[PDB]
RNA sequence: AGCGGCCGCCACCA
RNA sequence: AGUUCGGCCAUCCUACGGCGGAAACUCCUUAACUCGUUCCGAAUUAAGAAGAGAAGCGCCGUCAGGCCCCGCCAGUACUGCGAUCGGAGACGUCGUGGGAACACGGGGUGCCGAACC
RNA sequence: ACCCCCCCCUCCGGCCCCGCCGCCCGCGCCCCAGCCCCGUGCCCCCUGCCCGAGGCGGCCCCCGCCCGGGAGGACCACCC
RNA sequence: CCUGCUACACCGGACCGCAGGCGUCCCACGGCGGGCUCAGCGAGGACCCUCCCGCGGAGCAGAAGGGCACAAGCCCGCCCGACCCGCGCCCCCCGUGCCGGCGCGGGCCGCGAAAGCGGGGCCUACCGAUCCUUCGCCGCCCCGGCCGCGGGCGCGGAGGUGGCAGAAAAGUUACCACAGGGAUAACUGGCUUGUGGCCGCCGAGCGCCCGCAGCGACGCGGCUUUUUGAUCCUUCGAUGUCGGCUCUUCCUACCGUCCGCGCGCACCGGCGCGGAAGCGUCGGAUUGUUCACCCGUUCAAGGGAUCGUGAGCUGGGUUUAGACCGUCGUGAGACGGUUAGUUUUACCCUACUGGCCCCGGGGCCAGAGCACGGCGGGCCAGUACGGAGGAACGCCCGCCGCG
RNA sequence: CGCGAGGGCCGCACCCGGCGCUGGCGCGACGUGAUUUCUGCCCAGUGCCAGACCGUCACCGUGAAGCGAUCCGCCGAAGCCCUGGUAAACGGCGGGAGUAAUGACUCUCUUAAGGUAGCCAAAUGCCUCGUCGGGCAAUUUCCGACGGCAUGAAUGGACCAACGAGGAUCCCACUGUCCCGAGCCGCGCCUCCGCGAGCCUCCAGCCUCGGGAACGGGCGAGGGCCGGCCAGCGGGGCAAG
RNA sequence: GCCCGCCGCGGUGCUGACGCGCAGAUCGCUCGUCGGAGCCGGGCAUGGGGGCGAAAGACUCAUCGAACCGCCUGGUAGCUGGUUGCCUCCGAAAUGUCUCCCAGGACAGCCGCCGCCCGCAGUUGCGGCCCGUAGAGCGCUGGCCGGCGGCCGCCCCCCAAACUCCGAAGGGCCGCGCCGCCCCGCCCUGGCCUGGGCGGGGCGGGCGAAUGCGGGCGGCGCGUGGGCCCCUCCUGGUAAGCAGGACGGGCGAGGCGGGACGAUCCGGACGCCGGGCCAGGGUGCGCCGCCGGGGCCGGAACGGCGUCGGCCGCGGCCGGCCCGGAAAAUGGAGCGCGCCGGAGCCCCGGACCCGCGCCCGGCCGCCGCGCGCGGCGGGUAGGAGGCCGCAGA
């Protein structure tokens, strides 16, 4: 029911969304953006890892719900449901076409039907995003491999020197936390306001 | 294009700019304009009387004709190995008076006036394409030492 | 069959092999368009003055 | 466009 | 300092607290006449001087929102010209020119012109 | 290792030996090692430019059919 | 004809490119002046009313984009610039026409205290030559004169050409044509590889247990040109266009036989992998068939060579002219089935197969050619192995195919 | 189906002709195609026909007006219109829902009428090599049944003894069709004496790969090769016509 | 209008012979019919859009879905073929608009020739105005994952050809010599003793970026109106040696060397010679030309205790060059032979080989010239000048 995805591997065409000019679009296969434990505390997972991207290229939706439950189910496997949180970062936005052949009429008319939806990366750019606690440290990479054989091209495994999804390093994240400077969101650390009204 | 009205293809240039909309402030009526002005074009979107086409936004001209509404104004247009001298009529609202010669009045005047001065020999008045710079001592006293740096990734 | 509908690929090259021609000095100054009250005092001036005017 | 009472019959150089 | 008429149209706007008034502007008092309100003297038109700094207006304030300037962001993003540079490609590199934005941190918060008291 | 190469087997330019019975041409020999390489890292360098035996290596030349039969056969050829 | 995008910041820029629109509607839904402020949130009020804040989040005939707040929107008053006479420019563009717009000189008007504004409906689309006909001014001519009818002419509108720079126009040919075209289809080949076919990587799972003996979802990466498409480069003064028969050679992505390893391999029999293209892969029933489907045997892989092979054949199919049926057509005729329908020429050149251009007897060998596979029986042995069943190295004896 | 002669059908430039030396048991125009057994429903459409003068529909003629040209009225043949008839004229001849696994049954929308008697996967059935049965070791063919892409009644339906250089399937007998080929005869071929042409021809005539108008004898690179001829042969010369 | 069968009359099958024939339809065997709607001979009748037809569009003297003969007629063709001596000077287009236009034309462009007349630029610099693309972003019109706190507020992942508050590179248009100061004359516009326009005088001045270089106007006319490729930038399509657009360049219409081989790639653009220098590519032998020095030893996901080199702490990540992943049909191609501490790959340095391409010298022709000499030369379609040869007056 599907082309092989050498068809719609790279970035030929302009972006082209679904909108009120694109009509009739298939609904995507990948639908749950974030797993895990995701309404754990910012001050609960300190370690973060990344799968960043080694090509321009597009990954069809169909490939990201296969990475999404390669990933998930390994983790929740060797250290519990709820000591990491899993984040999908790149979302499936452009339409792909097809000029179907069956009276038949060729490259008359050839403009195509709606088929799929693919995500648009770039390089360097981050595909998946694992935020966890130290039990489950040793066993992210080994989910992230998993992961890497259902993406078209190179990947790249990585640590981050960041919190968390936060934006400070740990260095960074913990002096603020020492001396009190730092806000607290839900799961997400913020600074001093230090402007506006002053109380009231 | 296979469409191609008057005002085809003019969703950006005939828009008005960020909070500048409205009525055209009144000195675009009190200023005086003279037979053989140089003038720029540019459209005002809000005002459609008198518009000129969208070839003539940007274009610098002379002034032809003073009528009791509009000007007359004569541009020099390019058709396919020749130039073409036009002339458009066109409403206040679309003219701006235009400085093109502003800076060859500054300098025939300033001439002339040092000239008047005569400093007894006379200066040297024709424009200077910049020169090589001539020789001159720095100092190294104080001098800072770089190097290329180390990749980080 | 089908052949080609449009192309400029040559046209700028045509364009310059004459020079860029430019118009007459003479049109600079033609009345044509000019207001008809502005050139018609411009005719009653010059024909009352003695040092213009060229009636016999 | 023409007679008759939407119907008939008949007309026809930008 | 004030009023009438203007230029440029927020460094002038919006919100909330204040402080002021000799003169000036305002609020204010009146329904004979003038003229007026899909009904209404609210508005507006006419006629006035008992009372006011409560408003509008002028001034001051605020880790105020906006707006305006500078620095950083950054020789980074991107890009003109040249290459028998690399790579299966997608893309990147070097030589020679041009060069942002968002964010971020500090500063600021109408002036010019005619006539009259 | 049913594969591949050689033998056996089919064709076969050329060549050699033997039967019958002359010409011409050239002048130069250790071997074996390269992480023993046994004392090296040379000689030759005039094919006429003044060279021109014997031995040792080369070269040339040398051999009918017709006719009739057949185990052979289009014609020829082949075997007698 | 028109809007936005394609289009890569002057202008310009293609497609049977993308999302759409137009052949109308309105004496007010028009002109002018004055007044007013919209959509709405919030908060109130017997079972629409009020205040407050309100950059337009409303409205402006109908597409889309742009424009507009004491207004270009709404309401009221008075009106007909939705006029007459004469010129010029802009867009498209050859700087020709047409639609549409804009700027002026002179008449006559509307509204307003006045300055002003007004040649429709805010701007970008909403439309039409020559000849003829018809009507409206103010005049001139009817040529030998004059008068009355009538006819013609100079100016301007209307009647229409949407295939919109504007002929007056139905089919069929299987009875056939002519000039040409590889500028252009039906068949080989070429580029491509979606589709077909073949091969990897990962490891959710299945497999009593046990992811990898054998398997392997969701996904991802390739190769091939034995399918079918896509395209139109070569061929239309012609490359004979299906299959079968006959005959030869080649590929390996290997079905049986050979040699090694692995097993969820006791034996027997199966299955998986590597090397390997020498030999083998057959006889028939129905069909033109390639394909398919059954019966039988020593149990039976897949392909290429101009979809190998028509001056090699055959001519069943398809594929002229006769004829029949069904559906369709007013008709001549058209298209799923059916039956009858001429297969021409080598003596040239090369290739190939043999043969020749007279030269003793016996030999040697450079080059070239090439050929022994497969299936059984007896003994081992009813033994090893394990109850039922049931092998092997070796030697010897036959058969089949080929030579 | 038309016509009783002063007619009908046809010829023909004109005058004049054929059927006709004829007369309804005749002449002319069409369809079906011996016999046997049959030939159902529809006149709304198209075609044809006869009976009525409603509307329309010519010139001529006639009235009113005009200087006259002319303008407007009235009059009104056939035809059409209107009223009927006609299918062995052309042609046409059904949907949905339930109801004892079927549906006698019922309600329903509908036509000018809704295909009757019969026949059938037919020389007419797309699906399709239909299903079942016969026959064979084995049958996309054949025969017999069953019931409709799109069977069907002088578009003639069904059946038929005799007849056919007509299209099919099977059996006995027969055989070189074949397994699988072998031997022989005459005449050509072949050699010789005599005689003696046609077609065709840029120039030439050995291969492999590359590139190239994408399949070369010539061009780039490699591998072969004295030269001259015969009997045969059909791979190539994108052989000839 | 019965059956077997001879002559006769016909023509079934062999898809036999022949098929450069015996023959522009024949021959062999086999076969239909043979008392009848049977076969044969002579005379006579019907004539071309007509005849005649047991009906095949058959036959009408080898001619028939309209005979033959002469003329109209050398019928018309936007279509195919052909179109005849030399040298010299110049040199294109395959595009816009309209067209019963789409294999054709007219008008414009491009080019030639003939002229005639008295500053300039396909460039940079300096100054003034214009644009909404790449990037960036989520305020606007839309789209989109979640977390905290009381429908609402703060954070937050990810987006747009028909979103934009911001905004390049890059382009585009205009200007760069005559100015000042007082007066005087003429005539629509103003309350006026106002303005504005066109002219006259008297005065002081004065050549005000770089670089190169002579410029402008007309007449008459032809060929072309199928293009294609490269580099960058794009649109439809799985893709294509597919189809459609853009600035600049090329082939077309460009010789020579090199890329083994190719219309377009890398150099270089051309009269006839002699010498020199050398671009691009290369330098074991074919085949003109090489040495020295430092290292190493077609194709995807994915694997490698092969070898050499790194970075971060036995381990984990990498780089260079190699190995596996890597299957086609006649025998065959890193050009061949061959090489492999090279005759291979990367880098450094000194040479060498040769395109009349550049330099110097001579000669030819053309265009110029202080008349001393100087610069230049390709060419399809097309245009112009000077001549060679033929027959006759
Ligand atoms: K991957
Ligand atoms: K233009
Ligand atoms: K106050
Ligand atoms: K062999
Ligand atoms: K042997
Ligand atoms: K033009
Ligand atoms: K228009
Ligand atoms: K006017
Ligand atoms: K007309
Ligand atoms: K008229
Ligand atoms: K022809
Ligand atoms: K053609
Ligand atoms: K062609
Ligand atoms: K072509
Ligand atoms: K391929
Ligand atoms: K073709
Ligand atoms: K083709
Ligand atoms: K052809
Ligand atoms: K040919
Ligand atoms: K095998
Ligand atoms: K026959
Ligand atoms: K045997
Ligand atoms: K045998
Ligand atoms: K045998
Ligand atoms: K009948
Ligand atoms: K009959
Ligand atoms: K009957
Ligand atoms: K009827
Ligand atoms: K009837
Ligand atoms: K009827
Ligand atoms: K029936
Ligand atoms: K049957
Ligand atoms: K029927
Ligand atoms: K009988
Ligand atoms: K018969
Ligand atoms: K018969
Ligand atoms: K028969
Ligand atoms: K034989
Ligand atoms: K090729
Ligand atoms: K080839
Ligand atoms: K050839
Ligand atoms: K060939
Ligand atoms: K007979
Ligand atoms: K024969
Ligand atoms: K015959
Ligand atoms: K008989
Ligand atoms: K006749
Ligand atoms: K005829
Ligand atoms: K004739
Ligand atoms: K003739
Ligand atoms: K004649
Ligand atoms: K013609
Ligand atoms: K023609
Ligand atoms: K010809
Ligand atoms: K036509
Ligand atoms: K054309
Ligand atoms: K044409
Ligand atoms: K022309
Ligand atoms: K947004
Ligand atoms: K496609
Ligand atoms: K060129
Ligand atoms: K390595
Ligand atoms: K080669
Ligand atoms: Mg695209
Ligand atoms: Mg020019
Ligand atoms: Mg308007
Ligand atoms: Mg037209
Ligand atoms: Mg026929
Ligand atoms: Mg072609
Ligand atoms: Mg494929
Ligand atoms: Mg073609
Ligand atoms: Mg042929
Ligand atoms: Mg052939
Ligand atoms: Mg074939
Ligand atoms: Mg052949
Ligand atoms: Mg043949
Ligand atoms: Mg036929
Ligand atoms: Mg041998
Ligand atoms: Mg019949
Ligand atoms: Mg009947
Ligand atoms: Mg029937
Ligand atoms: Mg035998
Ligand atoms: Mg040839
Ligand atoms: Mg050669
Ligand atoms: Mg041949
Ligand atoms: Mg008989
Ligand atoms: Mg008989
Ligand atoms: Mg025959
Ligand atoms: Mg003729
Ligand atoms: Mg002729
Ligand atoms: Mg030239
Ligand atoms: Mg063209
Ligand atoms: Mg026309
Ligand atoms: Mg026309
Ligand atoms: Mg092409
Ligand atoms: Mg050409
Ligand atoms: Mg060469
Ligand atoms: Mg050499
Ligand atoms: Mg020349």
């Amino acid at each position: 029911g599907r082309r092989p995805a050498r068809c719609y591997r790279y970035q030929k065409n302009k972006p082209y969304p679904k909108s009120r000019f694109c009509r009739g679009v298939p609904d995507p296969k990948i639908r749950y953006f974030d797993l895990g434990n995701r309404r754990a505390k910012v001050n609960d997972f300190p370690y973060c890892f990344h799968l960043l991207s080694g090509e321009k290229e597009q990954v069809s939706s169909e490939a990201l719900e296969a990475c999404r439950i390669a990933c998930n189910k390994y983790i929740a496997k060797k250290a519990g449901k709820d000591s990491f949180h899993l984040r999908i970062r790149v979302h499936p936005f452009h339409v792909i076409r097809i000029n179907k052949m069956l009276l038949q009429t060729g490259m008359r008319g050839a403009w195509g039907k709606p088929q799929g939806t693919v995500a648009r990366v770039s390089i360097g750019q981050p595909l998946l995003s694992v935020r966890c606690r130290a039990s489950a440290k040793d066993y992210v990479k080994d989910a992230l491999r998993r992961a890497k054989f259902k993406i078209p091209g190179r990947q790249a495994i990585v640590e981050s020197r960041n919190w968390g999804f936060t934006e400070f390093t740990k260095e960074e994240y913990e002096d603020l936390r020492e001396r009190g400077e730092l806000q607290y969101d839900g799961n997400n650390a913020h600074r001093i306001s230090r402007k506006g009204p002053l109380n009231l | 294009t296979h469409s191609q009205g008057y005002r085809c293809k003019t969703r950006y240039c005939f828009a008005r700019k960020f909070r500048r909309h409205g009525m055209a402030n009144l000195t675009t009526y009190n200023r005086v304009y003279k037979l053989g002005q140089y003038v720029n074009i540019k459209v005002n979107g809000a005002y459609h009387k008198g518009m000129p086409h969208r070839y003539y936004n940007g274009r610098t001209g002379t002034i032809f004709n003073i009528g009791p509404r509009a000007l007359g104004v004569q541009i020099q247009k390019r058709v396919r190995g020749r130039i073409m001298l036009k002339r458009i009529n066109v409403r206040l609202e679309h003219v701006h008076p235009s400085d093109c010669r502003k800076n060859h009045l500054e300098r025939v005047a300033a001439n002339d006036a040092a000239r008047r001065l005569a400093g007894q020999p006379v200066p040297c008045l024709k424009r200077q394409n910049a020169l090589p710079r001539a020789a001159h001592v720095v100092s190294i006293a104080s001098a800072i030492d770089i190097t290329p740096l180390k990749y980080d990734g | 069959a089908k052949l080609k509908n449009h192309t400029s690929k040559n046209q700028n090259r045509k364009d310059h092999r004459n020079g860029i021609k430019k118009p007459k000095k003479s049109a600079y100054t033609s009345h044509k368009g000019m207001c008809p009250k502005y050139l018609r005092n411009l005719r009653r001036s010059r024909a009352n003055d003695p040092r213009q005017s060229l009636r016999p």
